[PDB]
RNA sequence: CCUGCGGCGGCCGCAGGAAGAGGAACGGAGCGAGUCCCGGGCGCGUCCCUGAGCUGUGGGACGUGCCCAGGACUCGCUCACACAUG
């Protein structure tokens, strides 16, 4: 079933081989699980998170589009949203304090 | 601002009111550049300052 | 109109000037669009070119043909094909598949000329492997492609990374080597695979289950054709003289053998009538030859489009035209320009 | 004077427009200001570079301290916007219309002068990498 | 010849050989408070080091910032309070302070003390300073000779009102006129100041004494105590860039270029080196007594302000010397100094008071009742102890 | 002829010995050591390492196994796994040198690779800028998807550079300085994503492992085989002595602590590094820093963790200077001479007396 | 009306609507701010606004009354204040 | 394989895709020759490497 | 062209065929390939030297790294086969009807070209030892 | 009585102390085992292959013999229990 609520995840950058690259915008620089679903503002699943790549503060991700979705659909700086329980804090990737 | 400077041979600031040192080359503005707390452009400055070998790490270290 | 070789085909203008831009260029073959709108040509400079039917045919010395698009690949193209169901009536269908060295299977739109989609295939190490052959299913729903001991099936509706894998060599038994060409039967669920390991295999479209595996050419098989009869199909190879005919009824042995000169490691294309009667083949000697398949196929004609290898031929699906492509690799000695051309093969 | 102007250049001021190209850029700026197509000052220039606007960004190699415009030339490269340095602050200011100096402007295309704008665009894009 | 040299390297034997000669160090280029560390007068060498602290430069980047300060060049718009608030937010530290308040338009040297270094802020604020500024005369005058005469006349212990008030007295040690422009009547002066001197007031007084009237056009602080603009000075852009580089690349280097440890400020002061067992006692507020001392400099004088340091070169506290250098060398017992400002955090060094021979004897005698429960003598006290032991609390 | 040299020309860990700080200049030299270059050949190979140019077909594990069969030795270890097709600089440590392998595996790398882009881009500058974006501490996942789920982790790239771009073939040569454990295949994949065209790693070579680079002292597997052959057949050490270097060459960067001759075997048995044993010590010894403890002849005794700084060593007169991290030398290379000092003799006497 | 007066100091060159004056007060005592200043005739010229200069020889300035002009005053002219406003110098010195 | 190289005047490596270096020489493959532990031609290699003064021992000693 | 190829040579490159002997060897290789009487590549040449087949062995003088083929001259000198170096591997590939290069070819004697073959053998053994 | 921290240049509150400053073997090393996050590659040898397919500095077929993820953390066995001799 669809999630209860969703939080801002990323802006739309260029497509890449029937797969879309997004700049990640999360408030505490929280980082998604792999294969976490990605939604529109409509809470409507466009795909899943495939790759995470970037500098740890300032990083990108890639989305494997859904069965019926298609990379031409999207527009620059379009926002995508994710179930908040799928995010991880940036602290978790920093070493043992 | 009106305060300007040229360095000595000894390596320290000589303040002057002129736009050119006595050997004709431009005096620098005495005051630092304007700052605001919301610069997100630190990456850009670090990139360029690396490329031309002027990042502060690249200078030889001070006497301690 | 019809196809009938009572006489030598008549020259209509081709393209020679382009290929000179690269020294020692040659054409790797040509294919008509499945509606007959235009012709696609590969070349040794790895640029897929495309020419329309010159309206001078409808509207004397023609103008030299110039292509409308140039789809540049980065490395050597192994195979390329038109979308199986392309039409001029429907704009979105009109696209070209292409496979290149260590690149994915690029899809190019045939009107605009941009890169439109990519299919990516990976080995067990998550490394990209290139496809040596391509084929669109006769219902348009799938894109079959060939690999070393493997056929992978992509779905045209979901371009990306997802494919069924169909092993053709299993615990050292089956069809070995690089699967070089794929074809489908007009009637039946069969599809047929040729290999650089000199062998054929018949498989079930829905399963991928082997139906037969057939005797060898004396060289690696490089092309296939099914007749408009679902019953009968043809095959050729590299550095073989013989071009073989097969039948699904009384299978197990090539019914007839046909002679053509292939002395290079080249895909020398051959093609049938859209009605199936004639079989036309190129040759390394340059001589294009024709057989009548309406008993053994009966020789009809040989003519010489140019004094160099004829490596690609194709027959227009509606209209009497024949197209030929030319060139071969020039070998040195340590210290003759190639071209696409068109021909009329109807009555006077 | 150009040889003397090369004395004043700051450490990061490259690629530096050659003397002919420097005069060409002054002329192009003087044409563009008359159609009100230039931006000027780091604040305005960076605001419209964020907004999405394009052009040729011309930079004064005289600028000290460097920190003011340092973020600009990478910000160009992120947007693929061309940029070039020229050997004085005061002449850049004069061509922009400012009687006081200026350290950055952005010359934008318009139909009247676009022949010269394309001269500048191609010559600047064909400068050597430092 | 490296061919020859390398064949020698493989061919013939190398050894570090015995000698009878004296080993004399060269510590002249050890960092900060460890400079000329062998030239200190030595009391003893017999102690146990604890390996708990660090050399100030080589602190971990967390502790490096918390003990650190910045020699900042203040930008011209904000106030000093707002500047140190920015620096607090950039470094993500909890507390910050500065060496003196530059009113917003003024630029120059601002010694921004971070966290535990803010214990030094009062001593930095009291320090003598130097300024460069512009005086804008409202009317013409015979020339720069007159402005120089006015500056000479004002070079002294001075009356000053603050800008809008009460009367205050501040001294100006030395003044020179850098240059004067008769066209705009802008003159630039350099003055060495007692802390808290008002330069706006000085400019007004220069105007009044000349009779033309004048103001301060703009001002720059070129020196704040020990740090100068010649001396390791950093901009706000450097601070922000340093923290960004550290966050994104994990590169400590550029922060270590911008932030210095607080021990750099203390470098002028005389040193007094303590046993590691003494350190945490002094951090807790104990007296600085002779059994703790290992080293001490020449020219230590009564009531002089000295820096009390560990053997790793850290600063424990600022202190007031009670014994002269000669007295420290000769005496058997006593208090050598008393705390003025504890700099080091408590429990950086561990808790090792009351474990020594004399103190353990006293501690035992309390349980035996030979001293009162409060530690001072009784009739039960032996005559030897009651004679020999001098309680510093009387 | 040794007296002709500067101390800066002295080999390995004795280089610039006189610029160390001097605690004392007196000890009694024992006879039973050698300069690491002058070790007898068996001992030399047991302490040594090879700076290898790894071939293209085998895995690094196969390579080290072949080395320990070529040289007849029973233990080997390598600087860091190079994937089977990857060539370049692989430090191979032999026998006793295997004690340093964790230090080697932590050390920084440099790589030269080729990225193949799956579609055309405007030119080399795009690729260079995309390389700049991927400098710093980066998110990466190990390079196989076939295993269902693999953990994300952070790896740091210190520098990057683009050396060539070939627009005809869409091939670009990149040079990367990075920390160990960084996946360059994954870097090429992400670089392709960041350009938007796609990408693969075409080819890779490691040009540096820690302190050893491909520039100098690097040899081929053919050199290892042929050196062992020459030694076996003609009894000639010379060509092996150039193939294999003493492990002290790896430790050159570390800070040094020079011990009295009596202390050496005591340390080899597991004693802590006491201050009366110390002869010389280097500027910049810090608390908890990893340092090397050497003999007067230059032989590395152990890797030690310093429990004193340089100034603390200057001030004190006894106590623990350092504790052992890892002991390189073998027991009884030097004779037992502990328990004979003044204070220890007093303690012995008074326990009996 | 003033009870009694004593010397403040001696005239010096004028300033912007103001008189700058050299204080020669007995034993160098210091005025209040806003302290009314009188002539030898005991007519008020204005009031003290600034005190400046180094301690011993210190100067001061007067905000003149609207009736008076700075042009009127003369070299070596002396000025006066009620002694009950003067402050001892040792309040500031230590 | 694609990586070629040539030497800089320092003796450092410059990596290229070009089969020729800018001064006209051929570039070398960056990768070493293929190896087998069962190789039996060690004698042959040592023999002609000695013959042409390019055996490793005949090179000058490396400074350590 | 022989000089330019001469620059490319290995350290082990002697004895090096004369320019005319180089042409003779190429044409002999051409004739032998038409007769199906060469072995080429280190793998084949090494194997068929092991089996003991006679011939002339022609080596590319520009082959780097040398360690791929440098064992071969001693394999010849053990059996007293003739051998010679030629200026380039690309020419050696070209003479064998190949566009790819190759670094070693062994030319076996056969009837048709044997006069030229015996001439080639005669000159190759005439070559000075280094 | 001393220090530290907060609040309006002294005072008030709260918190930490009441400190004479110990310890010239502390509590180690080396080796091995256990607990938590082989189907193939490679090497060699009965024949093909300058493929437009990587490729002759090597690719394939058929045979045939060497290689197998790192890091945390605990302790059994051997040797010492070492202040390093003017």
């Amino acid at each position: 079933g669809p999630p209860e609520r969703v939080v801002l995840l990323g802006e739309f950058l260029h497509p890449c081989e029937d797969d879309i690259v997004c700049k990640c915008t999360t408030d505490e620089n929280k980082v998604p699980y792999f294969n976490a679903p990605v939604y529109l503002e409509n809470k409507e699943q466009i795909g899943k998170v495939d790759e995470i790549f970037g500098q740890l503060r300032d990083f990108y991700f890639s989305v494997k589009l859904s069965e019926n979705m298609k990379a031409s659909s999207f527009k620059k700086l379009q926002k995508f949203y994710i179930d908040p329980y799928k995010l991880l804090p940036l602290q978790r990737f920093l070493p043992r304090p | 601002m009106f305060l300007q400077y040229y360095l000595n041979e000894q390596g320290d600031r000589v303040y002057t009111l002129k736009k050119f040192d006595p050997m004709g080359q431009q005096t620098c503005s005495a005051h630092p550049a304007r700052f605001s707390p919301d610069d997100k452009y630190s990456r850009h400055r670090i990139t360029i300052k690396k490329r031309f070998k002027v990042l502060m790490t690249q200078q030889p270290r001070p006497v301690l | 109109w019809n196809y009938s070789f009572s006489q030598l085909p008549r020259f209509l203008s081709g393209s020679w000037s382009e290929f000179s831009t690269q020294p020692e260029n040659f054409l790797k073959g040509c294919k008509w669009a499945p509606d007959g709108s235009c012709i696609l040509t590969n070349s040794a400079d790895n640029i897929l070119r495309i020419y329309n039917l010159p309206p001078e045919l409808y509207h004397v010395e023609y103008a030299e043909m110039v292509p409308v698009l140039r789809m540049v690949e980065g490395d050597t193209i192994y195979d390329y094909c038109w979308y199986s169901l392309m039409s001029s009536a429907q704009p979105d269908t009109s696209y070209v598949a292409s496979s290149s060295r260590e690149n994915p299977i690029h899809i190019w739109d045939a009107f605009t000329g941009e890169l439109r989609a990519s299919f990516r295939a990976y080995n067990h190490l998550d490394e990209l492997t290139a496809a040596h052959s391509l084929c669109f299913s006769p219902d348009g729903s799938q894109l079959f492609c060939g690999f070393n001991r493997t056929v992978r099936v992509f779905s045209t509706a979901r371009p990306g990374r997802d494919c069924e894998v169909r092993a053709t060599f299993a615990k050292k038994q089956g069809q070995s080597g690089i699967i070089s060409c794929i074809a489908f039967s007009p009637a039946q669920p069969l599809y047929a695979c040729g290999s650089y390991g000199r062998s054929l295999g018949l498989y079930a479209w829905d399963d991928g289950s082997p139906l037969a595996l057939l005797g060898g050419h004396q060289g690696g098989i490089t092309h296939l054709c099914f007749h408009p009869d679902g019953n009968r199909f043809f095959s050729g190879a590299r550095k073989d003289a013989e071009l073989l005919c097969w039948d699904l009824r009384q299978s197990g042995y090539p019914l007839w053998s046909l002679g053509r000169e292939v002395t290079t490691n080249q895909r020398i294309y051959f093609d049938l009538d859209p009605t199936g009667q004639f079989l036309v083949s190129g040759s390394t000697s340059g001589a294009v030859s024709v057989w009548d398949t309406d008993g053994k196929p009966e020789p009809v004609l040989s003519f010489l489009p140019q004094k160099d290898c004829t490596n690609g031929v194709s027959l227009h699906p509606s209209l009497p035209l024949l197209a030929t492509a030319s060139g071969q690799r020039v070998f040195p000695e340590p210290t003759l320009e190639c071209r696409l051309q068109l021909w009329w093969c109807g009555g006077a | 004077t150009y040889q003397e102007l090369l004395v004043n250049q700051n450490p990061i001021a490259q690629p530096l427009a050659s003397r002919r190209l420097t005069r060409k850029l002054y002329k192009c700026i003087k044409k563009a200001v008359k159609q009100k197509q230039i931006r000027r000052g780091v604040k305005e220039v960076q605001k419209f570079v964020n907004k999405g606007e394009k052009g040729i960004m011309v930079l004064a190699g005289d600028t000290l301290p460097i920190e003011v415009y340092c973020h600009l030339p990478v910000m160009c490269e992120d947007r693929n916007l061309p940029y070039v340095y020229i050997p004085s602050k005061t002449d850049l200011g004069a061509a922009a219309g400012s009687k006081r100096p200026t350290c950055v402007i952005m010359v934008k295309p318009h139909e009247e002068y676009q022949e010269a704008y394309d001269e500048c665009l191609e010559e600047v894009q064909s400068l050597p990498l430092p | 010849p490296e061919e020859d040299v390398a064949e020698i390297q493989h061919a013939e034997e190398f050894l570090i050989k015995p000698e009878s000669k004296v080993a004399k160090l060269d510590t002249s280029q050890w960092p900060l408070l460890l400079k000329n560390f062998d030239k200190l007068n030595v009391r003893t060498t017999h102690y146990t080091p604890l390996a708990c602290g660090s050399n100030p430069l080589k602190r971990e980047i967390g502790d490096y910032i918390r003990t650190g300060f910045i020699n900042l060049d203040k930008p011209s718009n904000p106030s000093s309070h707002e500047v140190v608030a920015w620096i607090r937010r950039i470094l993500r530290v909890e507390k910050t302070g500065h060496s003196g308040t530059l009113d917003p338009k003024v630029t120059g040297c601002l010694i921004v003390c971070i966290e535990r270094a803010t214990r030094l802020v009062k001593s930095q604020q009291s320090a003598g300073k130097e300024y460069v500024g512009i005086v804008r005369l409202h009317n013409a005058i015979e020339g720069g000779t007159q402005l120089s005469r006015a500056l000479e006349t004002l070079t002294g212990a001075l009356f000053q009102r603050p800008p809008l008030r009460q009367l205050r007295v501040r001294t100006i040690y030395e003044s020179k006129m850098i240059e004067y422009d008769p066209e705009r009547r802008l003159g630039i002066f350099w003055v060495s100041c007692e802390a808290g001197t008002y330069i706006r007031t000085l400019c007004v007084h220069l105007g009044l004494l000349l009779g033309v009237g004048g103001q301060m056009q703009e001002l720059r602080r070129v020196r704040s105590g020990v740090m100068s603009e010649k001396d390791h000075m950093v901009t706000m852009h450097d601070v922000l860039d340093a923290q960004w580089l550290y966050d994104n690349h994990k590169d400590e280097s550029y922060l270590r270029r911008v932030v210095y440890p607080l021990e750099k400020l203390l470098t002028s002061h005389k040193r007094l080196v303590m046993k590691d067992s003494a350190v945490n006692a002094i951090c807790y507020g104990a007296k600085i007594m002779l059994p703790g001392v290992l080293r001490y400099e020449d020219g230590i004088e009564v009531n002089q302000e000295i820096v009390v340091i560990t053997t790793k070169g850290e600063a424990i506290c600022m202190a007031i010397a009670l014994m002269t250098t000669a007295v420290i060398s000769t005496c058997d017992h006593g208090i050598v100094a008393k705390i003025k400002r504890v700099i080091m955090e408590r429990d950086t060094y561990p808790r090792k008071w009351g474990l020594g021979p004399k103190a353990s004897q006293k501690k035992l005698m309390i349980k035996q009742g030979l001293l009162d429960k409060h530690g001072k003598p009784t009739d039960s006290t032996p005559a030897t102890w009651k004679q020999e032991y001098v309680d510093y609390s009387e």
